[PDB]
């Protein structure tokens, strides 16, 4: 009756090269408990920064414990070894891990694995690292190596979508016209991309 | 107009510099009574900054670049709140001449301990884009 | 930019059409052969399109032909085309109207949109080229069945009830439309307003059908009362009511012309006389089909053999009306089925709709 | 309820004055038995109905003697129903337009018999009727009536169409009654007999 | 017991009615 | 007025009960359009206890009020209440309950009342069948032809 | 016309007595015993028919069709049924 | 301008200031303390104070402490005592003040619309002797 998951209060966000950017000279901001996790809802450490010039001022989404679970980016939510979705990596290597969908069981199991990682070393993408070494079978035919900046490209100016961005080029949001809303690739549920279930990009 | 805190006789050259301060006080009144909706939240603050910067620039030119006003009457306008003495003193610095606001140079206002980007020299921009400040709406006031 | 903002408006219109005077177009067939309406004659369905009333002996089949779908929500009205069963029309409640070939074809023949609320009722003209759809936005739109463009629109002061076309060939543009505030309007499409108004009915109208061609039309209101009135006449001298039924949500005429089925709210299907002695038989009723407060289609099969009734749980009841007993019950699909019509082409087929958005052909 | 004026004192050591619901009765502190007794006395819009009955009764009294007091017209002032309860503001209750120039006396008491009518002269006039709930400590009515007259005629929110008018304060808790204000000739003994028969 | 089973059957009937509607 | 009149009927004095039941009879005769049927059958619940008064005129006027309320609010819940009460009385009363049941039937079309009374005859409780038959005899005498 | 008055916003009526007619506490009713629903102070402070020609010498047939006398004669000479709902008018050219 | 905006917390433009406003509850007692320590004096007409104000306008403390010289303050209040003795001894009819001064429907008025544009009236302020009070 006195059970809760502890808070992700740590440095060192584990990020992609793509969201990491191109500048070696990086200025950084860190919020301690500014937001919560997008999956397990623990109050996590927010890392916000500017990788380049034409930027979204990108920041981390989920907690470091969830990123330690799934080996995905804290912003991009794609797997750090290949740049691929975790649905693609789980279909390629092992899809027997999964996650409970109910909130109470999810938080209890999250507290269990959080205790497990806290008793463990700290830098390990949990149990399937021993079975994830057999890679480059087919997934490296299309796995990215380039730092993709067109997904780090900032959000669309909805005011100029309505045609009414009076700022023009002073507006830091994108003054290009948006993608297709009828396109299923534009849907992109964040929990689906975490869970590896029916992600349209995957 | 402005309620006089001194409640005394103003000096001699006040009587011809007062309509400029009267219309600038009406500019303060319209910057108070403008609607915030439509432009942005922080955008409506910037005419107050820029027009008060023009007020302080006008009195700064009365006392320094023309010396057309006296010292005691210049201090009377300071004590009546027309002129920002600190903004005048920062304009008297070598590298700070077109300084739009004292909020623009505060290192505690920035998260990185910096100044505003309209304080940056125009040769040191390296980013492009129509530069307009968040504090005051200034466009390259270095 | 102007063309960029036009592309943004096209993307916004695509988002609005995905959400569901702007109408959609269904399929690329359009006019077949040398050019004809899609709702006139498909010339591909089974049996004879120009057949008589009794094709054969009526039997209850347990099968599925077409699942159709298309509609995002449950279609409030399901009707057929003129004369033959070469086309079926569904008034989808997302302000949509769909027309299909009604013979197992998955592609819809025609589409129509432009309303703001749910389309409550749909009817066709005597020729079969004009389709009048009445919605909940106090207006009825008459549109072309082959192009989907709205030819005309007529508004009303009250909410629109079930609007039907007159059975007379001389009066094809005269539509009998009910209103919420106790009115029945015989409105001409050429005049644009209510040519004749009858306020003698009490309550909102439910179903207006033709007991006889150009002699008397039977309108059923929210109360359990059916009134037979002549077209453009001030006085109605035929009415039926009782203190057992609570409401008359559905009143329909059989294809044989010997009896009329009124799906009353007291879980009964009253059989009224289609002659001048318009009396409802208490013995000849169907208590095996339950209609509590939900509208349905108490319809009849060929040669007055079967009577079809709907239920809110999704189970349709077929009764041998010659034997006056419930012969069969179809419990297909997990959606609520209200309207059901036996096919005039083949006697072994029926057309119904569901609340999940699928039109079922049996 | 029997010892109600003894305990509903205006002067308390500590106590917050609050108006009781749908009345003009001011209450300091929370006495629930007296609150129950006073509410069950004054239930069903009783204060407003009593004030409206008094206003309509005096309007009919001046409706018989419209002529002999030289009055063009007597106006029933259509007020909000909370005007009988509000003590902050006070509009006119009865508007008099005279047939000629009334030679109007100064603001003086109802019991002021030695009253000279020669202060001013005017045509329009107003009558205001206020009801109070006095106690043992503040049972007087005449000083209250003149204080309310000089605090409402000077008040901008208390709307009066004429400078000349009368305010009649009636203490319902003690069956007491007084009036103060301007007077035109022929008013005062007729007014006194009228209000005496109204309380009768 | 039997009343709870009848209430569960009526709740299942309402569940299929809500699924049909 | 009738919410004020509702605790007045709980008085134990006979002249007060007679005059109050007469006033309720005039009210339930004329003004059925101000009082909810919940309060009407609450008045019926009071009159079930008030039927044990000594005066036959008081019990007769109670029967008349039951007929007025049955004409006003409908005959269903009052017949269910009287069917509960008549089997539960079983004392030196309840012939007036049968008389009231007969008036509820006769003023409000006994074809509705008769299946409920016929099913209540099937209760084996040794006095409810006598109540059914007494109400039947009284009702047949009231309706005649 | 501002007339905001600080009322007593606690009406201590007995809720059991008010909508039933009976309180179980009775003499020990902490609230008051009344059944009424008048407005409170804060609530008040918040507050030829087809031809449509001229009608002369009217006559009605047996099918409740109102027309003229000559129109009733024409209907009786034409049909046994009237123009209302083709009911049994039986050619009634009566006044 | 901040006070003229955010009017009774209505707009969804200021929607992200909800928690910034609701975090104020710790500090209005200290704001009331610093406000009520610094009334302008009866011989004063207008007193202006330094104000430590939040950027959202959630709170505005009086960022000063009133320090006064004791014999100056005592002789000032002795003068004030003398003129209130003179005022009751000389005024024929004092009028007492209404409480509350504003109605419950009367809103808090704007300072620029009502008070900043008008001149203050006279304070108490005895004439001092050029010879004796030199
Ligand atoms: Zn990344
Ligand atoms: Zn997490
Ligand atoms: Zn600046
Ligand atoms: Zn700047
Ligand atoms: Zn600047
Ligand atoms: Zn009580």
């Amino acid at each position: 009756t006195y059970n809760r998951q502890n808070w992700e209060d740590a440095d060192f966000p584990i990020l992609c090269q793509t969201c990491l950017g191109e500048n070696p000279y990086i200025r950084m901001t860190k919020e301690k408990y500014g937001k919560e996790c997008k999956i397990c809802a623990r109050p996590f450490t927010v890392f916000r920064w500017c990788p380049g010039v034409r930027m979204r001022f990108k920041k981390t989404e989920v907690c470091q414990t969830c990123s330690k679970l799934k080996n995905v980016c804290q912003t991009c939510l794609l797997d750090l070894e290949y740049g691929l979705p975790i649905q693609v990596r789980d279909a390629g290597l092992s899809f027997k891990d999964d996650m409970p969908k109910s909130d109470v069981n999810k938080e209890y199991y999250t507290q269990n694995m959080e205790r497990e990682i806290s008793n463990s070393d700290g830098t390990r993408p949990v149990g399937m690292l021993g079975k994830a070494t057999s890679t480059s079978d087919m997934l490296l035919k299309l796995a990215r190596t380039t730092p993709y900046y067109k997904r780090n490209r900032p959000h669309i100016c909805s005011f100029w979508v309505k045609g009414e961005c009076k700022r023009g080029e002073e507006c830091p949001y994108r003054h290009e016209k948006p993608t297709d809303p009828d396109d299923p690739l534009a849907d992109q549920n964040i929990k689906d991309r975490y869970y590896g279930i029916n992600d349209p990009v995957a | 107009p402005k309620v006089k805190r001194s409640r005394k006789a103003p000096p001699d050259g006040w009587e011809l510099i007062e309509p400029t301060l009267d219309e600038l006080d009406q500019k303060m009144r319209e910057a108070e009574t403008e609607p915030h909706e439509g432009k942005r939240k922080v955008e409506s603050l910037w005419p107050i900054f820029r027009i008060h910067h023009q007020k302080t620039r006008y009195i700064f030119d009365l006392f320094y670049k023309r010396k057309a006003i006296s010292r005691e009457l210049y201090e009377y306008c300071i004590k009546e709140g027309y002129a920002d003495k600190n903004l005048i003193a920062k304009w008297k610095k070598q590298g700070y001449e077109n300084l739009c606001c004292l909020r623009c140079i505060q290192t505690r206002d920035t998260n990185f301990g910096t100044n505003c980007i309209c304080r940056v020299p125009k040769s040191k921009l390296e980013v492009g884009r129509i530069i307009e400040c968040t504090h005051c709406g200034c466009r390259g006031c270095s | 930019s102007e063309e960029e903002q036009k592309e943004l408006d096209e993307i916004t219109a695509k988002r609005q059409k995905k959400g569901k005077e702007k109408t959609i177009l269904h399929v690329k067939e359009m006019y077949d052969y040398q050019g004809r309406s899609y709702l006139h004659i498909p010339q591909d369905v089974g049996v004879n399109l120009r057949s008589t009333m009794p094709p054969e002996k009526c039997y209850l089949p347990k099968k599925q032909i077409h699942v159709w779908s298309g509609h995002t929500k449950g279609v409030s009205a399901v009707r057929l085309f003129p004369l033959s069963g070469h086309l079926l029309l569904s008034c989808s409640m997302d302000c949509k109207i769909k027309l299909w070939e009604v013979y197992g074809e998955r592609r819809c023949l025609r589409t129509f949109i432009g309303h703001s609320k749910a389309v409550r009722d749909i009817c066709f003209n005597t020729a079969g080229t004009q389709f009048l759809s009445a919605a909940y936005d106090r207006y009825l739109k008459l549109w072309d069945t082959e192009t989907g463009q709205c030819i005309s629109r007529f508004t009303n002061r009250k909410v629109p009830y079930c609007v039907k076309f007159n059975p007379d060939e001389d009066k094809q543009n005269l539509f009998v439309a009910g209103m919420s505030d106790k009115k029945i309007v015989q409105w001409d499409i050429r005049s644009g307003e209510i040519v004749q108004e009858y306020d003698r009915h009490l309550g909102a109208v439910n179903t207006i059908v033709f007991v006889d061609e150009n002699r008397r039309f039977v309108s059923t209101s929210d109360d359990k009362s059916l009134r037979v009135w002549e077209w453009d006449i001030p006085v109605d001298f035929k009415y039926i009511a009782e203190p057992s039924m609570h409401s008359m949500p559905a009143v329909t005429l059989s294809p044989n012309g010997k009896w009329l089925a009124c799906q009353s709210m007291d879980n009964q299907i009253l059989i009224f006389g289609a002659q001048n002695r318009f009396r409802l038989n208490k013995k000849k009723i169907f208590k095996g089909h339950m209609v509590a407060g939900y509208a349905c289609q108490v319809d009849f099969s060929p040669d007055m053999s079967y009577v079809i009734s709907g239920d809110g749980n999704g189970k349709l009841n077929i009764w041998d009306w010659k034997t006056t007993k419930l012969y069969s019950r179809f419990k297909a699909h997990d959606k609520v089925c209200i309207g059901a019509v036996w096919h005039p082409h083949e006697t072994s087929k029926v057309i119904t709709c569901g609340w999940d958005g699928l039109i079922k052909l049996w | 309820l029997w010892w109600s004026p003894t305990i509903n004192r205006a002067n308390v050591y500590v106590g917050f004055q609050v108006q009781l619901d749908l009345t003009g009765i001011f209450m300091h502190g929370k006495i629930p038995t007296l609150k129950i007794s006073l509410i069950q006395i004054f239930r069903a819009h009783l204060w407003q109905k009593i004030h409206e009955s008094i206003v309509m009764d005096l309007c009919q009294v001046f409706d018989q003697e419209l002529d002999a007091l030289e009055i063009e017209t007597v106006q029933k002032e259509t007020i909000h129903p909370r005007k009988s309860y509000k003590m902050n503001s006070s509009c006119a209750d009865i508007l008099l337009f005279a047939s000629y120039k009334w030679n109007v006396s100064r603001p003086s008491l109802l019991a002021d018999s030695k009253d000279v009518m020669d202060s001013t002269t005017t045509q329009k006039y107003w009558i205001d009727i206020q009801l109070r709930w006095g106690d043992y400590d503040s049972h007087d009515i005449e000083r209250y009536a003149r204080a309310k007259f000089l605090d409402y005629t000077t008040d901008n929110m208390s709307i009066y169409p004429s400078p000349t008018g009368v305010l009649i304060a009636i203490d319902l808790a003690y069956n007491l009654h007084s009036a103060y204000g301007n007077w035109f000739p022929g008013s005062k003994p007729l007014i006194q007999q009228a209000m005496a028969k109204i309380m009768k | 017991k039997a009343r709870e089973k009848q209430l569960e059957e009526a709740r299942r009937l309402a569940a299929l009615q809500k699924r049909r509607e | 007025l009738l919410p004020r009149l509702t605790p007045i009927l709980k008085n134990r004095h006979e002249k007060v009960q007679e005059n109050c039941i007469d006033l309720v009879g005039r009210i339930a005769d004329r003004g059925a359009e101000y009082v909810s049927a919940r309060e009407w059958m609450r008045i019926c619940f009071e009159l079930l206890e008030l039927l044990k008064a000594h005066k036959k005129a008081i019990r007769r006027a109670t029967v008349n009020t039951f007929g007025y309320i049955a004409k006003a609010i409908g005959p269903h819940d009052v017949l269910a209440t009287l069917l509960n009460n008549l089997k539960v009385q079983e004392r030196q009363n309840r012939v007036c309950t049968t008389v009231a049941i007969a008036i509820v039937a006769e003023t409000c079309s006994p074809f509705t009342v008769l299946p409920a009374l016929m099913n209540e005859y099937r209760v084996p409780e040794l006095n409810v069948q006598n109540g059914v038959l007494k109400s039947l005899s009284f009702l047949f005498e009231y309706i005649g032809e | 016309l501002r007339a905001t008055v600080r009322w007593d916003y606690q009406p201590d009526i007995c809720k059991d007595y008010k909508e039933t007619g009976f309180c179980g506490f009775g003499d020990s009713c902490k609230f008051l015993h009344d059944r009424s629903d008048y407005k409170h102070g804060w609530q008040i402070e918040r507050e030829c028919f087809i031809c449509r020609q001229s009608f002369q010498n009217p006559v009605v047939t047996k099918c409740r069709h109102y027309f003229c006398e000559s129109c009733a004669l024409q209907h009786f000479r034409t049909t046994p049924r009237c123009y209302v709902c083709d009911q049994q008018t039986n050619g009634v050219f009566n006044p | 301008k901040i006070i003229r905006d955010h009017g009774d917390m209505t707009n969804r433009k200021f929607r992200h200031d909800k928690r910034v406003y609701l975090g104020a509850l710790k500090y209005m007692p200290h704001a009331v303390l610093k406000l009520l320590e610094n009334m302008p004096m009866p011989w004063e007409q207008i007193r202006d104070v330094p104000v430590l104000y939040h950027i959202t306008g959630a709170i505005s403390f009086v960022n000063e402490i009133p320090w006064v010289i004791e014999p100056v303050y005592i002789s000032q209040w002795g003068s004030m005592w003398i003129m209130m003795r003179r005022e009751k001894r000389d005024r024929r009819h004092f009028k007492r003040m209404r409480f509350p001064p504003f109605d419950d429907e009367e809103p808090p008025l704007d300072y620029a619309d009502n008070i900043l544009d008008v001149e203050p009236l006279e304070a108490i302020q005895l004439e001092l002797d050029p010879e004796e009070d030199a």
